[PDB]
């Protein structure tokens, strides 16, 4: 209703992946975009007190009927590297 | 290694050659309850030294049941391992 | 009666504000915001005029604005004043009063 | 008692009109007309004669026409006056009175 | 009324502390801490001001601080004072008073 | 009021002891201890001070210690005094009084 009556630039999409896979993608996107994940069981972050710095930034987003795209995330490279390193270590532990 | 009356078991290998593996201590085939507790990046392992051991036969549920042990552990500045029948939602959330 | 923030309770109704809940134990361990439930400590912020239940002339309320009180676990009506929470009680429901 | 629009509440009944609900937030975002539910702000438009529940002589109603009041969430009887909505309360049900 | 540990019951409310439950039988056999249930022996620690239910002037409470009492099995409101347990009763609920 | 075995009922409460149940019929046939159920014959052992339900001054209890009474089948609170059983009633619950 707000989008229709004001032209407010908002879009909503389903979370991808099921189970813990969903959580994994959500965290990975959090690091990738420099945002935060709300509602985590550990260190639960509330929606009522969202802050401007808790939202990720992306240079371009394309959404269509089948898929959605964020192109240029603004996550910090050091945390991105940490995430990639931990992922390859997990890959090396159990197959 | 294990004595003339020790326990020896046979298992399928995944390699071209046979191997002898020695198991010491206590193996009981239970994993970590929460990934948040991981403290070693290489291998995703929990490694602690000089830890306190809590053995609970019944499930651990209440904040009142858990707070004294964590208070003691923090007072003594030592790690704690909690072996319990199960951990309930509230205790698990508080711990993590 | 004494009004508070442009609001005055009527008759023997009492308006109070609950104190903030405890967030850290006596040690350094702070507690999840879901576990405290409801706190019974409150401060009286407004007082009604008097009990309609008294025969004849109405008697004044036994409590004054600024008193610190212990509340019951079961009563209270939700009201919102400038986004801060207050609860309306009868004089008879308050469990106790604090003195200094 | 004081009548309003050719209608007078009886005894200690109080007739009030609720104010219009908020439609736009403090910002520029206006809110759907299904989300406000019911508003507790009202203005007193008519006042009854006095409480039958008082022993002996009936006492006058404590509120006057034109007072602004905070209503409870649970009471009220639906009545229609010239297609504008009003609600009938007892003096005892009104949560609060506003003063200027 | 007489306050206790910075707390005073209001009106005819009575604050008491239950004695410790029996832990060993008359012999040498001590009993599991799950079997005693609830004990009805208590000592009066604080006393309210007087009964609001009396018409006219309120009458003083019939019991004094320090009295030993037999409690009913069904009443009581849980309150916590400096981690020791107390229960709030009305004067009318106490089954009996002990004398020396 | 008159105390009994270091215990005194409060206000209009009445303490009584039930007589022993019949164990042998008028003949020579004695009856199983599971069949008598509850007996309504009792003797008054202690008496309260007076009824709080009377307006104004409290009236004295209508019964005296040592009276023999017929009890109702439905009331009574279990209390234990030196391993002998007693029951607490209000003056109004006693069905009857015996006289000699």
């Amino acid at each position: 209703l707000n989008r229709l009556k004001v032209g407010l630039q908002v879009v909503a999409v389903k979370a991808p992946g099921f189970g813990d896979n969903r959580k994994n993608q959500l965290k990975d996107m959090a690091i990738a975009t420099g945002g935060a994940v709300f509602g985590e069981e550990g260190l639960t972050l509330n929606l009522e007190d969202v802050q401007p710095h808790d939202l990720g930034k992306v240079g371009e987003v394309i959404v269509t009927k089948d898929d959605a795209m964020l192109l240029k995330g603004k996550g910090d490279k050091a945390q991105i590297e940490k995430r990639i390193q931990e992922i390859i270590e997990q890959l090396d532990v159990t197959t | 290694k294990v004595g003339r009356k020790g326990v020896i078991t046979v298992k399928d290998g995944k390699t071209l050659n046979d191997e002898l593996e020695i198991i010491e201590g206590m193996k009981f085939d239970r994993g970590y309850i929460s990934p948040y507790f991981i403290n070693t990046s290489k291998g995703q392992k929990c490694e602690f030294q000089d830890a306190y051991v809590l053995l609970s036969e019944k499930k651990i549920s209440s904040i009142q049941s858990i707070v004294p042990a964590l208070e003691i552990a923090n007072a003594h500045r030592k790690p704690l391992v909690i072996i319990a029948e199960d951990v309930d939602g509230e205790a698990l959330s508080t711990l993590v | 009666g004494q009004a508070f923030r442009k609001f005055l309770p009527l008759f023997d109704r009492v308006l109070v504000e609950r104190s903030a809940a405890e967030t850290v134990t006596k040690g350094g361990i702070m507690l999840p915001e879901k576990s405290q439930g409801k706190v019974l400590q409150a401060t009286v912020v407004a007082v009604g005029s008097g009990s309609k239940g008294k025969g004849g002339e109405i008697q004044p309320v036994s409590v004054k604005v600024g008193d610190k009180v212990l509340l019951p676990e079961y009563g209270g009506t939700k009201v919102v004043l400038d986004d801060k929470d207050y609860f309306l009680f009868r004089d008879g429901d308050i469990l106790g009063k604090y003195v200094d």
